[PDB]
């Protein structure tokens, strides 16, 4: 009830740019660059890999028959016995064969990487299962360093403490701190959409952004408390009617001249300047494209890449994704002449 | 040592090449510091009265001191409870709630005793 | 804006100015004698 | 070559490959160390930077010891008159000074 | 239907979870 | 099936590389759980292992 | 040496169901490519 | 409040 | 599989099975919208019933609107019955004892 | 259903509480004995704190308002979800391999053919062969995409300034016209999508 | 618009030079 | 070795050209820096009319400092994180700028900066819009070297007067 | 450029800047000439500005016969990134230049004297508007006989650290004979285009945005009737061939000055202990507490001091809370030291 | 169509969470109160006026009043339709009594520290107070003790409101008697809301 909006901004605390709509805007954010769009989703996907338990009683009931190698219930051997030759071509030979080098390769990837759980790669054995209790799992969490990968983990580069090294307060802290305030960042964002949508004032007045500046009468508060009591929270007359939002915005798109442009000398419309197989057929060019231009033309000039088999990181530079796994083909299709 | 001399240094501005009303007469300049003046303590001259507002309704009060030359009310006696018709019945008083009672009555008489 | 705080500030001294400063008619020592001896 | 004198012994090329494209050794994300922050922590040492970087240092101590002379006095003239400079003049007269030599010395 | 992650997390102990 | 669950497992934590006591736990979790939609709950956070 | 797709992980469900688990005949013509 | 609801409500 | 790799669905069968404006103004277009039923004390809600020959049939489909100036004129010229309804004028009595309440 | 007739009836207007589209889903599932349509609705109305964007919008998802606006002008917007006070929108951009049908290997391989090859329906642009990124490709479906979900902080005069209203009134202009100077209804090369362009879609969201 | 009389020029703090000095000596470095 | 003089001025009397409201200064250069005060204050018509017909040259925005506070482009400083860099220069909000004519003349306006007319000429005629970086004294990334230059010694009687700042080399 | 940052790599250069330039600092931009001024005023001898270093004679009589030129206000300034001992380069400090205009040479001239509100003529913002329509050529309401009128449009700077400030625009309009009134565009009226010439139904509707479209329409330009050769044309780039040799007239610059948009003055900073007092907050007052410190530099953290001595202040407040002399004269020993103690710091 | 369950575990982990004091850039080192001043301001230009008083002078002091009453009225309301709910009277009792308690842990603390200072179980533990009606156990000493703090606060409220509305024929004659009475109905008020309370 104590809650009023400014009448200027609505409650935005943001006004639309004077010029440009620049050196008056908001100075943008860190998602507006497309370029690194992939690169951040993709350190982002791999940190929430740490914390994934999706497959949690898969990997739990792997990590049991790697702990107890003594087990039991087969009741039929599996058949699947045709690896037929290293002859012949196609593609059934081939993924055949790759399906059947699974047990070697198995064991290599076991040999090279071990169990995800023995190497703190996943959250690791059962420290948060659901139905126990919001607060068991709180407390298994806050254990050692469980709420953080070990690529930001404290407690593996403290062997490094003598004359930093590797800076184990200057890197790692400071990647530590960066990613602790982009999940508060995040949790901020989230109060702000769920106060939208009960369309109550947003808590967090945020900076104004590339396109936006702050509001002439608040400067950016939007809202606050009052001992006098909101007369539109209560008696419910907090929206306007939808009939009169669109007669103020059809008189305000819609404007007109009273002033017939004879009488007046008026030759040209209001502005400055004043006198003056594309576009028409097909339609403009898009404008944030161009950046992926390579690894169209790359996905166009090699079809193998669109193999279902294949899968590779994503992105758009010469270094990851499609470009990296060609750089990889390549690199070995040379290096097997001289081996 | 360089001297520079003042023909380079000095401005030689004519008011007589300004355009009208450029040169400010007295009585505008004498305007234009009064709006000046009034300007730099406005704000200080608006939030001094409203505290001096509030410092004399507190002087009153204190003026007002204590109970002296007031006279008993019987309309308004020094009790809520006399005021009202509140007494303690059949349920919720129990011999314990004496000893709770003399602790209280302890603690706002403001001896610590129980 | 200034009510709140010289309310306060008002509150707090007739707090104050009922329990040192104009207190009961002297008869405080009495009171507590006789919370002294109603303790049996 | 790692996963090649490791796994090389009873792998193919297939499987060497498909050793080799799952990124590098177990590391950071597996607890382990990087051999990018390995490399460049403690091997930055040397044997007491060659005992207190002596190849620079004893050459330094040499020439600096060298040194130890007036370099002239027919110039001294301009240094009096530097050190009289050093004291007739202002703080904003100094910063003049400076702006004046870098003004000089810019064209 | 495309299930969430934790969507995901209630499929995989219904199917780890139905015979037993 | 397990080899590729492992494989996209060593993938998606692999991308890293591709940029440029038991009283006090019982109490704790008793008055956590016992508090928990409440004020008094934010009291109960400041009382865990370092956790910085 | 970096992190990159391959063949060899057969990521596809459907080559892992038509060379492993579903084995069943279809009798049709193709019309769309 | 209400006698000053289309009085504020502006 | 397809349902479980997304890996950034959310809620991808409740929303999505649920008309939007640009939704609406397609089947309104189409002529597969049958009637347009304006409600709340807002009157920016509507309930919009679709025709037999609409995809999926007949149904009833809450459309949330912008301050679009001619959603009134493409629903008219489409063949589409406007129902509004009500929309006591004094707002203040109106609205009060709900609010109460 | 309604009840807009509350009011002159008995004084109290409980159109201002009623919510028709519950009634309607309850009378849709006693009709047909499936509980689930109302229930569902039932239970997004009770938690719609659970129904919040919890994935895609992870550590600090804030585009800007003048990307937002160029993202809408490119039409590399997929949904734009406004919510309840018209000053927050949740902009859900799909990931660029993601936003068509390419047959790109980053995606999951949802499309294949006998060949268990992604399949690429990128048809090539005859006004402009040396630019395949003006080239025309058909938009993946909405279920089988990944997307960012940013989230936008709105001025106050964005319905005033009608950007919204002119990117709506560029994408419902053109579509299915017919051709008398060749027969058939052609679909234009305007009213189909480039490589990464997909048709945005704006839901607004009930605060009720 | 929205004009003020005079602009604020804002008159721990060795941070913020260390940064200019770092960032534009990344500069020079990728530069030659 | 700069001069040293000192005399008595009468100050010049005060003018009022409306954007810009006095002006007395009988010197031709100001004192800290020495550089020419613009004494020419060009008008908001006048400034229109010299973009529309071409006399007016330049257009140079002064800036002021942005607050870190005031940067979306990273999480705020309230949060635990990296110092990050200073936010780019805001347009100044006073409106003040130098207009450079075509024959080489320098004067003085008061443009808000997002007026829709002077934007408009502006991006219609070319008219080169230029932002003024900012002072050295009141840029803060130098703060902290403005600071120790002005809470330090400068010389300490100890070689002679010929370098600039140098705290490396010490004094 | 003045925008263009260069690295300065060359000896005899790095020479000249040590760590950096000295940086020029004095007192600020907006008062570094009341000094001198109130010096100036009843006469006395004051220094002579000598001018910069960075121009010398010829260039000195030329800023005295002409003017300065935008060189002549342009200043560099250099800061070393890096010694003498740098791998890319090696005898090289690297120092990064950028050259600037200062916020001085500007000097003493300000923007309009914000007038007395409460004593000035007041106009109407119908009558406002009505003045705008006579002087706006584009309007049906144009008469060319009319008065010029000067429009001063102020912007209160005063709203959040004042108590007396106001939400809209204010405009003083001085007439022909220099009587000024003012409008007191508090609200935005009907919300229009710059291009929308319909007076609003219901005038106390007219607002701010309606005067800004009147503003705006009236600065448009006026062509002479060579449209007709303009707009048809004989060929080629007709628009700078036969009309850009064309001209136009304004026509609001012998009828309007508009002359700026200005700001009021704001005599209480926004951080002061004035702005404390006109506004006081909970906020400001820990804000101000965790100011007080400086004097309990002691390992003060998880075990005893700071852990004990707020709880040793009560026994010094609680137990001198009784009586009156000592509370007054504990009192009065507490105000002296807490007014002798950030004095000293 | 698909049937969905109850989230139970871990629901909404923003919501319980302080972030304002972080996010708003506080403890490192927004401005409300143009509320009041728009409040008042259209108060002002607005005023619904009072033309069957044929548009008096004064007329937004009259509007202003009618806004300060009907605020602290609805204020006040809402705290004693709240207080007016006996498992509410509950709660404030359970919190009467810990406050109690713990005052006597501060009580003995610093009493026996300003003491040696000088000059350098259920039954008595929250059962027979919990059990007992609070008028029985709570002395008439502090009801008399804040009926005297509250009547020594609003004593000058008569002089007060007769300052103000008498600060800047019949003009000031049908006005005096009539804020006269205001004034005393006022501070009779405000006694009896303290009573009803
Ligand atoms: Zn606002
Ligand atoms: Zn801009």
């Amino acid at each position: 009830l104590l809650q009023h909006k400014c009448q200027r901004c609505k409650g935005a605390g943001v006004m639309t740019c004077p010029a440009c709509l620049c050196r008056v805007c908001g100075t943008a954010c860190a998602w507006d660059a497309e370029s690194e769009w992939m690169e951040r989703w993709g350190e982002w996907e791999s940190r929430l890999a740490y914390y994934d338990k999706a497959t949690g009683p898969l990997m739990d009931e792997w990590y049991e028959d790697v702990l107890n190698a003594g087990n039991l219930e087969e009741d039929t051997p599996p058949v699947e016995d045709d690896p037929p030759g290293p002859e012949v071509t196609g593609r059934w030979a081939e993924h055949d064969r790759a399906l059947h080098k699974d047990k070697k390769r198995m064991a290599a990837l076991m040999r090279r990487w071990g169990h995800p759980y023995d190497a703190d790669a996943n959250l690791g054995y059962q420290i948060v299962d659901p139905t126990a209790s919001m607060g068991e799992n709180v407390w298994n969490m806050a254990q050692v360093y469980n709420s953080l990968p070990p690529e930001l983990n404290p407690l593996r580069t403290q062997h490094l403490a003598d004359r930093g090294g590797g800076n184990t307060q200057a890197a790692v802290e400071a990647a530590r701190s960066a990613f602790d305030a982009q999940v508060v960042m995040e949790a901020a964002l989230l109060q702000n959409l769920e106060a939208a949508a009960q369309d109550l004032p947003k808590p967090h007045r945020l900076p104004p952004t590339a396109g936006t500046v702050a509001c002439n009468e608040c400067g950016g508060a939007a809202w606050g408390y009052s001992f006098f009591p909101n007369t539109a929270v209560m008696f419910g007359l907090e929206r306007p009617f939808w009939g009169d939002t669109l007669a103020r915005l059809s008189k305000y798109w819609n404007p007109t001249q009273v002033a017939d442009p004879a009488r007046t000398g008026q030759l040209l419309p209001y502005g400055e300047g004043g006198l003056r197989a594309l576009e028409a057929v097909v339609g403009k060019a898009p404008a944030t494209t161009g950046r992926y231009r390579r690894d169209l033309e790359l996905l166009l000039a090699h079809p193998e890449l669109r193999d279902g088999a294949l899968r590779v990181p994503g992105g758009w530079g010469p270094e990851g994704g499609l470009q990296t796994y060609l750089r990889g083909q390549q690199e070995e299709q040379a290096r097997m002449q001289r081996r | 040592r360089e001297a520079i001399p003042a023909e380079l240094l000095l401005v030689k501005e004519d008011p007589s090449k300004l355009p009208a009303g450029v040169l400010q007469t007295r009585e505008q300049l004498k305007q234009a510091q009064r709006d000046i003046n009034w300007a730099g303590k406005r704000e200080q001259v608006f939030a001094a009265v409203a505290a001096g507002w509030h410092l004399a309704s507190f002087a009153l009060n204190l003026a007002f001191w204590g109970v002296e030359g007031m006279p008993p009310d019987r309309y308004w006696p020094t009790s809520p409870r006399i005021r009202l018709q509140i007494r303690p019945g059949r349920y919720g008083n129990m011999d314990g709630g004496q000893r709770v009672y003399m602790d209280y009555l302890a603690r706002s008489e403001g001896v610590p005793l129980n | 804006r200034y009510t709140v705080p010289f309310m306060v500030i008002s509150g707090l001294f007739w707090m104050i100015h009922t329990w040192i400063l104009d207190p009961l008619p002297n008869k405080f020592r009495r009171q507590e004698f006789i919370r002294y001896r109603r303790e049996m | 070559d790692s996963v090649e004198q490791e796994f090389g012994g009873d792998y193919s090329e297939a499987s060497l490959e498909y050793i080799r494209a799952l990124g590098p050794k177990k590391g950071a994300p597996f607890a382990e160390v990087d051999p990018a922050e390995q490399a460049a922590a403690l091997p930055p040492s040397q044997a007491e930077c060659e005992a207190a970087k002596a190849v620079l240092e004893n050459y330094k101590r040499d020439i600096d010891a060298l040194k130890t002379y007036r370099p002239s006095e027919q110039e001294r003239a301009a240094i009096d008159a530097r050190r009289a400079l050093a004291l007739e003049a202002t703080p904003e007269e100094l910063t003049w000074l400076k702006m004046r030599e870098y003004y000089a010395t810019q064209r | 239907n495309r299930n969430s992650r934790g969507q995901v997390a209630e499929q995989v102990r219904a199917i780890l979870d139905q015979y037993d | 099936l397990r080899s590729r669950m492992f494989l996209n497992f060593l993938t998606e934590r692999n991308k890293y590389y591709l940029n440029s006591d038991t009283m006090f736990r019982d109490f704790w979790v008793w008055s956590y759980n016992n508090t928990q939609t409440n004020a008094f709950n934010q009291n109960l956070w400041w009382l865990l292992p370092n956790l910085t | 040496t970096s992190l990159r797709g391959s063949k060899q992980f057969l990521n596809s469900l459907t080559i892992l169901f038509k060379h492993q688990k579903m084995f069943k005949k279809k009798t049709l013509k193709a019309h769309k490519w | 409040l209400a006698l000053l609801t289309p009085t504020l409500l502006t | 599989g397809d349902a479980n790799s997304v890996k950034t669905a959310w809620r991808t069968q409740e929303v999505l099975r649920e008309l939007s404006y640009t939704q609406l103004w397609a089947l309104v277009g189409e002529g597969h919208v049958a009637r347009v039923r304006f409600y709340g004390p807002e009157k920016n809600k509507v309930m919009a019933t679709t025709r037999a020959s609409a995809p999926g049939g007949e149904r009833l489909c809450k459309v949330v609107l912008p301050p679009d100036p001619e959603l009134l004129d493409h629903l008219v010229s489409n063949g589409v019955v406007v129902d509004t309804g009500v929309t006591e004028d004094d707002r203040l009595r109106a609205s009060l004892l709900v609010q109460m309440l | 259903t309604y009840m807009d007739w509350t009011y002159r009836s008995t004084g109290v207007d409980l159109s201002a509480v009623w919510d028709p589209e519950l009634w309607i889903r309850f009378r849709e599932a006693v009709a047909q004995n499936e509980p689930a349509i109302f229930w569902n609705k039932l239970l997004d109305r009770v938690q719609y704190k659970e129904n919040l964007p919890q994935a895609g919008l992870v550590g600090d998802m804030r585009i800007s308002y003048a990307k937002f606006l160029e993202l809408l002008k490119d039409q590399r917007v997929k949904r734009l979800v406004v919510y309840g006070d018209m000053r927050t929108a949740v902009v859900e951009v799909p990931h660029p391999w993601s936003a068509s049908v390419l047959g790109h290997p980053a995606t999951h391989p949802f499309y294949e053919d006998s060949a268990h090859n992604r399949v690429s329906m990128l048809r090539p642009n005859p006004a402009a062969p040396e630019d395949v990124t003006q080239w025309f490709c058909a938009e993946m479906p909405e279920w089988d995409m990944e997307k960012y979900r940013f989230y936008v902080d709105l001025p106050g005069d964005f319905w005033e300034s009608g950007v919204l209203q002119r990117h709506l009134a560029a994408q419902r202009a053109e579509g299915a016209v017919w051709d008398p100077a060749s027969g058939q209804y052609i679909l234009p090369y305007r009213a189909q999508k480039k490589v990464f362009q997909v048709s945005t879609e704006v839901q607004l969201l009930d605060p009720q | 618009l929205s004009v003020v009389s005079n602009a604020n020029l804002l008159t721990k703090r060795l941070n913020s030079y260390l940064i200019y000095v770092n960032q534009n000596l990344k500069k020079f470095i990728q530069l030659n | 070795l700069p001069a040293r003089a000192t005399a008595v001025v009468a100050p010049l009397p005060e003018k009022n050209y409306g954007s810009l409201r006095g002006g007395r200064w009988p010197f031709l250069y100001d004192n800290v820096y020495g550089l020419p005060v613009v004494r020419q204050v060009a008008s908001y018509g006048e400034v229109l009319e010299g973009i529309r017909t071409g006399r007016i040259s330049q257009v140079l925005w002064f800036q002021a400092p942005r607050a870190v506070t005031a940067s979306a482009a990273a999480p705020p400083p309230g949060l635990g994180g990296p110092q990050q860099p200073q936010p780019p220069p805001l347009a100044s909000p006073d409106g003040r700028c130098l207009v450079r004519f075509a024959n080489g003349q320098v004067k003085q306006a008061v443009i808000p900066p997002g007026e829709p007319r002077i934007s408009q000429a502006l991006q219609q005629y070319g008219t080169a819009v230029s932002y003024i970086p900012l002072e050295p004294r009141y840029m803060p990334e130098l703060a902290a070297m403005r600071a120790r230059g002005a809470q330090e010694a400068v010389l300490g009687e100890v070689d002679t007067g010929a370098v600039a700042t140098p705290v490396e080399l010490p004094e | 450029s003045l925008t263009a940052e260069r690295f300065i790599t060359d000896a005899k250069e790095l020479n000249a800047t040590g760590s950096g330039l000295p940086i020029i600092d004095g007192p600020d931009w907006e008062e570094q000439h009341w000094a001198a001024l109130k010096a100036m005023s009843a006469g006395r001898p004051v220094a002579l500005p000598t001018p910069h270093a960075k121009f010398g004679p010829e260039d000195l009589q030329r800023i005295a016969a002409s003017g300065p030129r935008l060189e002549d206000l342009t200043l560099e300034h250099a800061e070393r990134l890096a010694g003498p001992g740098q791998l890319p380069t090696a005898p090289d400090g690297v120092a990064l230049a950028f050259r600037y205009i200062p916020r001085s040479v500007l000097g003493d001239f300000r923007q309009e004297v914000e007038p007395d509100w409460r004593s000035l003529p007041a106009m109407s913002p119908a009558e406002l508007y009505a003045g705008l329509r006579a002087r706006n050529w584009t309007s049906a309401h144009y008469d060319p006989a009319a008065e010029p009128w000067r429009l001063q449009v102020f912007s209160c700077d005063y709203k959040h650290t004042g108590v007396t400030g106001w939400p809209g625009y204010r405009v003083v309009v001085t007439s022909r004979g220099g009587r000024r009134r003012w409008v007191d565009l508090a609200e935005e009226g009907e919300l229009v285009q710059l291009t929308e010439q319909a007076p609003p139904a219901s005038p106390a509707d007219i607002g701010y945005s309606h005067v800004f479209a009147q503003l705006y329409q009236a600065y448009e330009p006026r062509y002479s009737p060579e449209a007709l050769a303009a707009l048809y044309g004989s060929s080629s780039s007709k628009g700078k061939a036969a009309a850009a040799a064309a001209a136009q007239h304004d026509t609001p610059a012998l009828r309007h000055l508009d002359v700026s948009y200005h700001g009021t003055g704001s005599a209480v900073a926004p951080g002061s202990g004035t702005a404390f007092l006109m506004q006081p907050s909970w906020d400001a007052v820990t804000g101000a507490i965790r100011w007080g410190l400086e004097r309990s530099g002691l390992p003060e953290l998880r075990a005893l001091r700071d852990s004990l001595l707020p709880e040793w202040r009560p026994p010094a407040l609680e137990l001198n809370r009784s009586n009156n002399n000592l509370g007054v004269v504990y009192f009065a020993v507490c105000l002296t030291l807490g007014i002798v103690i950030p004095a000293l710091r | 169509q698909s049937e969905h369950n109850v989230k139970i575990f871990h629901n909404s982990w923003w919501t319980h969470l302080n972030i304002k004091n972080l996010v708003n850039n506080q403890d490192m080192v927004f401005n409300s109160e143009f509320i009041n001043s728009a409040i008042i301001k259209s108060i002002n230009n607005k005023t619904l006026v009072e033309n069957y008083v044929y548009s008096p002078s004064s007329e937004k002091e009259t509007m202003q009043l009618l806004l300060m009453s009907s605020s602290i009225l609805l204020h006040l309301c809402a705290i004693i339709s709240l207080v007016s709910i006996s498992q509410v009277r509950c709660f404030v009792k359970f919190h009467l009594i810990l406050l109690y308690k713990l005052s006597n842990v501060y009580n003995a603390i610093l009493n026996q520290l300003s003491n040696k200072l000088q000059k350098n179980w259920i039954a008595y533990g929250f059962l027979v107070e919990w059990s007992s009606d609070f008028i029985t156990i709570i002395p008439e000493n502090v009801d008399i003790y804040i009926w005297n703090v509250f009547s020594k606060i609003y004593r000058t409220i008569p002089l007060s409101f007769i300052s103000t509305t008498l600060g800047p024929n019949y003009q000031k004659m049908v006005a005096f008697p009539i804020l006269l009475s205001l004034s005393h109905l006022l501070h009779r008020r405000i006694l009896y809301l303290f009573d009803t309370l």
